[PDB]
């Protein structure tokens, strides 16, 4: 280490929680049972991804219900387009058509 | 009783063809598309599934995400 | 409390107290498929002097489905293609009257079989509700109209004579 | 009803005097033990104690034992 | 009712003689295999035991399997 | 080791949870009560590799 | 709204306002500037101003 000073830093995981509205008094609430670890995992298998840099040129990531057409209940979801897509996703808009 | 089998508190037939929430008065009022009012009114047209609780199946409702009843 | 209960619901049609019998419980279980018709079913059959008969005999040395016409002996069953007459469990007899004969099986754990009694029972009452004038009655001509509008009714319901012909003279009636 | 001491899920006079285990279609079917049908099939005849949820006093009932509903 | 023995949500002699999931409009329904509507579609058709709650005896029922209501 | 140089890693048993449906609001939750431990010897008696 | 015209101490206080694209938010009661520094902090008008 001395010599190369070569140390890095990688990141393998990240637990943490959810929070979730409670229809009684509308308080939000930390359920500490679950984590985003049974989570992201569902949204990565359903959800088609989009890169983005023409906003300051960083790389903006979202991800948009669309439909798997060998799964029964992901049939269910409403079509989903590129333009609708980039429309709700980043901002997109036609101002005359374009 | 109208149907709604996802138990996210809209019903199938407004997920399937779309819907709108929109405040009235000082009530929030969630009500079926019409093309005559909710057009020029500036108001978005939401569909969803009716047999998902959350549709992007991240652990918010879609009553949750297009009322505002949600992690701010 | 109610757990006990649910475990003796979740075997009380697996455990038999009093069977002694093998032949007997065919019996049960053909007369339990046929009060699920309603009754009113029933009484529209047999007004027009309709028969119907529990046998174990299979229907090949059957005495009174020993000798009939050949045409007769191969109709259409439940999907719509013939079937050998050595194979048969039911039949619906209607030369001088209708006269349903039904082999004793398991129906009650047999559904499959459990349809072709039905189909035939249908097929039996069928003319009366069809033709209440000598002629098809027209809520059911509307009815097949928009059937046939439709693909999976047709497909369904139609067999593929008929789908074929209901375009060939493009529902011509 | 019918008499079921041990609550194990079998009646008693079918636990003392003998019962068999059979599939029919692909359901199963606990019966008392007649000597003429159930002999020829090769089937087994059982016999428990009608006080006793385990005759062997292990953490299986007679009616788990019996019926293959139990840790394979 | 229509019986279920392993509590499943598919009747017995679905499990025992065939069946099938189709979409019709956003909607999913569990139906008998019909020869001539579900294979057009190209759609699978299953069997499974009526007794098992999960026919492989892993911990999703087989109701789950064929819906997609399971760990995606 | 210094001489020989062999050393390797033997692989005993595995703990790990499983997640199943929730049918109230669709969420997939682990239990934490139940393992795979309990689950996996019943696979391996009633089915063919 | 920070304010420090008491003994020029920085005193925050935050008053419910209106989102005006998000439905619960728009539930809540009108706020103007003069009724925010008049519940706030302690303004008044004893003839006026
Ligand atoms: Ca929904
Ligand atoms: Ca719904
Ligand atoms: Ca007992
Ligand atoms: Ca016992
Ligand atoms: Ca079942
Ligand atoms: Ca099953």
């Amino acid at each position: 280490l001395e010599k190369t000073k070569q140390l890095r830093l990688d990141t393998d995981q990240v637990y943490g929680n959810i929070a979730t509205y409670n229809f009684e008094n509308g308080r939000v609430r930390v359920d500490t049972g679950s984590n985003w670890s049974e989570v992201l995992p569902q949204i990565q298998e359903t959800t088609a991804r989009i890169i983005f840099n023409g906003k300051d040129l960083n790389l903006v990531e979202r991800r948009i219900a669309a439909v798997n057409p060998s799964d029964p209940l992901e049939t269910t979801k409403p079509d989903m387009t590129l333009k609708e897509a980039l429309k709700i996703a980043f901002g997109f808009n036609e101002p005359n058509g374009n | 009783t109208v149907p709604d089998r996802d138990n996210d508190g809209i019903p199938d037939s407004l997920e399937v063809e779309g819907y709108t929430v929109d405040v009235k008065n000082k009530r929030t009022f969630l009500s079926p598309w019409i093309s005559n009012i909710h057009e020029k009114k500036g108001l978005t047209k939401y569909k969803s599934s009716p047999e998902k609780w959350s549709t992007a199946s991240d652990p918010y409702s879609d009553f949750e995400k297009v009322t505002g009843r949600i992690d701010k | 409390k109610t757990e006990k209960e649910k475990f003796k619901d979740s075997i009380n049609n697996l455990v038999k107290t009093e069977f002694t019998n093998e032949t007997l419980d065919k019996i049960q279980q053909t007369q339990d498929l046929l009060k699920k018709i309603p009754k009113d079913v029933l009484e529209i059959y047999s007004e027009l002097g309709g028969e119907i008969y529990f046998t174990d005999i299979d229907l090949v040395e059957h005495k009174e489905l020993q000798d009939l016409s050949e045409e007769e002996k191969n109709s259409m069953n439940s999907r719509g293609e013939k079937v050998p007459f050595a194979s048969r469990f039911v039949f619906e007899k209607k030369r001088e009257t209708p006269k349903l004969i039904i082999n004793i099986k398991d129906y009650a754990i047999n559904s499959e079989q459990s349809k072709e009694v039905y189909y035939e029972i249908g097929k039996g009452i069928s003319l009366d509700i069809i033709s209440k004038d000598k002629s098809l009655d027209p809520e059911f001509l509307n009815l097949i109209k928009s059937l046939s509008d439709d693909s999976d009714s047709s497909d369904l319901l139609f067999s593929q004579k008929f789908k074929e012909k209901l375009e060939l003279n493009n529902k011509s009636i």
